[PDB]
């Protein structure tokens, strides 16, 4: 029933990252680390 | 943000050393590993006796 | 309900086997949908 | 709990240096003061919802009540450049606006920490310097000379050119803050990082003329307004911390050093409660050769514009 | 006795048999494993790394 | 937990001094996860062997 | 992607944030240059 | 990491709300956008050492290039009360400036907080609206008029007649922002406090007639340029951080809302990631018969202002 009536199809989440095993190729970075440090602390209040 | 500086400058000039040193000993040992002359009895040791 | 789960279960490109769906199971006021997953995701040991 | 009173806060520079310092946690009490147009800046300030009390005087008169118990006494007041205008007529207005300044400062409270911020900085403060001497009253570690702009635009280049992180990046910069005065010890930039000869060059240079780089930009609608008043909040805080007792307020200022054969020299320097505590000395210690010779050659019309400093401000009335 | 010998003699004592061999599908995992075990030979020179796999 | 902060930046600069050295010796990590793709094992001597 | 390969919730990974907040714990508790 | 566009960045409101930008630690890009003197602002603002990023861009040509990508819109622009000239050119003149600006809005980024500061807020909004209704892109959730102005003087006149902390009081402002269409809800006042009949008269006539006393206390200077300058970069940071996903962002303004008849009014909202995401009508209920006749004697004045905006608004080529 899901064959002749043509849904609006989603894109792959599960597809697995894989490196090509003998193409002998420099594979690319960004260029850093994705993570951030955690640091949110307000500033210090006023009359002091 | 209210966080400076933390470790160091010169803990990563330490780090960067101990990188360079471990990367020219596996450099230095990968080619100069094997060199064979000879290895013959010394069982003429005359140093003891003449 | 049910048809909406079925519906965005088979919408995706790799999904858990549908093996069946049945309305009012032994006369409760529900239903229930069995799903099988996939030999990989078993074999693999972690979840993406 | 301390107050600032602003002497010429209704000029370009006066308004958001007022602003920036109105809602800064430290001020209870901001008596700004100009010659005219002040009432309009206090009631802008009064309305913000900021502890700090605004208050303000008109006319010379006033300024007998303007500078009552004031802790720190900052001196922005100065015509910018009008077309015409050659050095010697806006240098003699200048120089008698904070010449009355610095006598109304001496007579009402001396115990202040007195911030100049007027054009050439170079020499008004060794003009500021002689009007306290003429009075017995001098401080000379109480009184600064805010170069802090050349420190924030050096911070600036370096961290667009190395693309460091900029919560860190500071530089230390000697001399004066007029043109080849200025001498960025780019080879102290904390973190550490090495630059090239060309790079070396090109930012020393665009260090010297990033003042006249921002008056020409403007195409003669004045100099620097924004940065400048950043700079001078900047220095406004840093010395309030000073004041609070903070034991590690290091700032770079122009004062009266010892460091060269010259009075007034413009380096790193540690405030204390009393005001000048230390004068950081190892800035001079261990320079490259080409910070060496920009040294050598700055010092000379460094002297030169302290000499004409203390020559017109011992002119007779 | 070779060092080969000495190896392995050593992986035939931290290593399990199993039947239904499998191996990682996702790669990353592997660069993981790479990274940590670069760092800890270039930093740490007096222990040793198990085979990676 | 006033000590939860510094933590947090201090593996925040080892995480960003090891991608700054790790930008400079990819090739290495590169043939070497290559030589792991391959290879299916990977000891002390192959290692040292593609530290070149 | 929208983080859409990352690998959570297997082996050493927490085994390595394990022996850093350890690590970092016995250094913090320890200090009562080397540090800024 | 989010992008402010201010057009009109180069009159009096403007660069002090550029400068206050440019400070603030959500904004990575900044674009000042006006027909002349905006290069000044620039290199002012490009010498800080903050690593937020300014250009300018100058003439209608570039203002393609001035909105593309531009998550938060913020419009100032209009040529302050000269001596002489009525409401109707003045009205005309903003009324045409906030209409081109809009237009290239609509044209360029549909999907950016659109901050309204041009005055009168009351009939402008309408003129954004029904602008943005004839491309057919209009969304209600994301215009706002910024009328933080009047909840900072209810605030700071609160404190300074009951003695609070200057720190904790909130005062909810409602209806215009516009002679007696303010009404401020000073029996919901956090913290608790009540107050006397003729106090409560006393601080209502001073906040309606706060702009007044501001424009007279000037003796025909212009408006007040600080106090909408804090409250603009207030309302922008707050729209900021609404837009990270923080889940307590609730800000009085002046959007499009059903509480009432009326079809835009200024009431206390909650904004989300994807604009407007909450109105208020609590701040409805509860009110007292003086705050209810309030209500009944400004609404009437609201819907003419909105009447002559939306008569302007709808006026042939």
């Amino acid at each position: 029933k899901m064959k002749d009536l043509s849904p609006l199809m989603f894109e792959d989440f599960v597809k697995p990252f894989q490196i090509n095993p003998d193409d002998e190729e420099l594979l690319p970075h960004k260029d850093r680390v994705s993570y951030q440090p955690v640091d949110l602390r307000a500033a210090p209040l006023h009359r002091s | 943000p209210m966080e400076t500086q933390i470790i160091s400058d010169d803990t990563w000039k330490l780090v960067d050393e101990i990188w360079d040193k471990k990367v020219e000993e596996i450099k230095a040992e990968a080619v100069i590993q094997i060199e064979e002359e000879k290895k013959k009895p010394q069982i003429l040791m005359a140093t003891h006796f003449f | 309900h049910e048809a909406g789960h079925i519906v965005l279960a088979h919408l995706f490109p790799r999904f858990d086997w549908h093996a069946f769906s049945q309305l009012l199971p032994g006369g409760k006021e529900t239903a229930v949908s069995v799903f099988y997953p996939r030999e990989d995701m078993v074999d693999q040991g972690y979840t993406t | 709990s301390y107050k600032v009173a602003v002497l010429g806060a209704a000029g370009g520079i006066g308004q958001p240096l007022s602003l920036l310092i109105k809602m800064s946690p430290l001020v209870s009490t901001l008596h700004l003061y100009d010659i005219a147009n002040v009432k309009g800046v206090a009631a802008d300030l009064s309305h913000c919802n900021t502890p700090s009390q605004v208050r303000d005087f008109t006319g010379p008169s006033e300024l007998a009540d303007c500078l009552k118990d004031v802790n720190v006494v900052v001196i922005p007041a100065g015509v910018p450049r009008k077309p015409g205008m050659t050095r010697d007529d806006l240098f003699n207005i200048n120089a008698n606006i904070v010449k009355t300044l610095v006598e109304a400062v001496a007579e009402n409270c001396p115990n202040a920490f007195i911030h100049i911020i007027s054009n050439p900085v170079n020499s008004t403060v060794p003009i500021a310097a002689e009007v306290l001497k003429k009075k017995g009253v001098y401080d000379p570690k109480k009184l600064f000379g805010v170069t802090t702009l050349d420190v924030v635009r050096a911070n600036t280049f370096v961290s667009q050119k190395k693309n460091l992180k900029l919560i860190d990046v500071d530089v230390p910069v000697i001399g004066g803050h007029a043109g080849i005065t200025i001498l960025p010890l780019l080879s102290k930039t904390k973190p550490s990082v090495n630059f090239t000869d060309e790079e070396i060059q090109e930012l020393t240079v665009r260090i010297q003329n990033a003042g006249t780089e921002v008056v020409d930009a403007k195409a003669g609608a004045g100099s620097a307004t924004l940065s400048m008043a950043y700079a001078a909040a900047r220095f406004v805080e840093s010395s309030l911390r000073a004041l609070d007792g903070d034991g590690d307020v290091y700032e770079c200022s122009f004062v009266e050093s010892t460091l060269t054969d010259l009075p007034f020299f413009a380096s790193r320097v540690k405030i204390g409660k009393n005001g000048l505590e230390a004068v950081i000395e190892s800035d001079l210690q261990g320079l490259t050769e080409y910070e060496q010779k920009a040294l050598e050659a700055l010092k000379v019309e460094l002297k030169a514009s302290i000499d004409k400093g203390v020559a017109f401000a011992n002119k007779p009335a | 006795i070779d060092t080969n010998t000495i190896r392995s003699a050593l992986h035939r004592q931290t290593w399990d048999l199993r039947s239904q061999v499998r191996s990682v599908q996702d790669h990353g995992i592997l660069f993981y494993q790479i990274g940590r075990a670069v760092a800890q030979n270039v930093l740490i020179s007096n222990c040793p790394i198990d085979p990676i796999s | 937990l006033s000590n939860g902060f510094f933590r947090s930046n201090t593996r925040s600069e080892s995480y960003q001094y090891l991608s700054n050295l790790f930008i400079s010796n990819g090739t290495l990590l590169d043939r070497m996860t290559k030589t792991l793709l391959k290879k299916r094992w990977l000891f002390s001597d192959e290692m040292k062997i593609g530290f070149m | 992607p929208d983080e859409k390969n990352r690998i959570t919730s297997y082996g050493f990974v927490e085994n390595d944030s394990d022996l850093v907040h350890g690590l970092l714990e016995v250094q913090g508790a320890l200090v009562g240059t080397l540090l800024f």
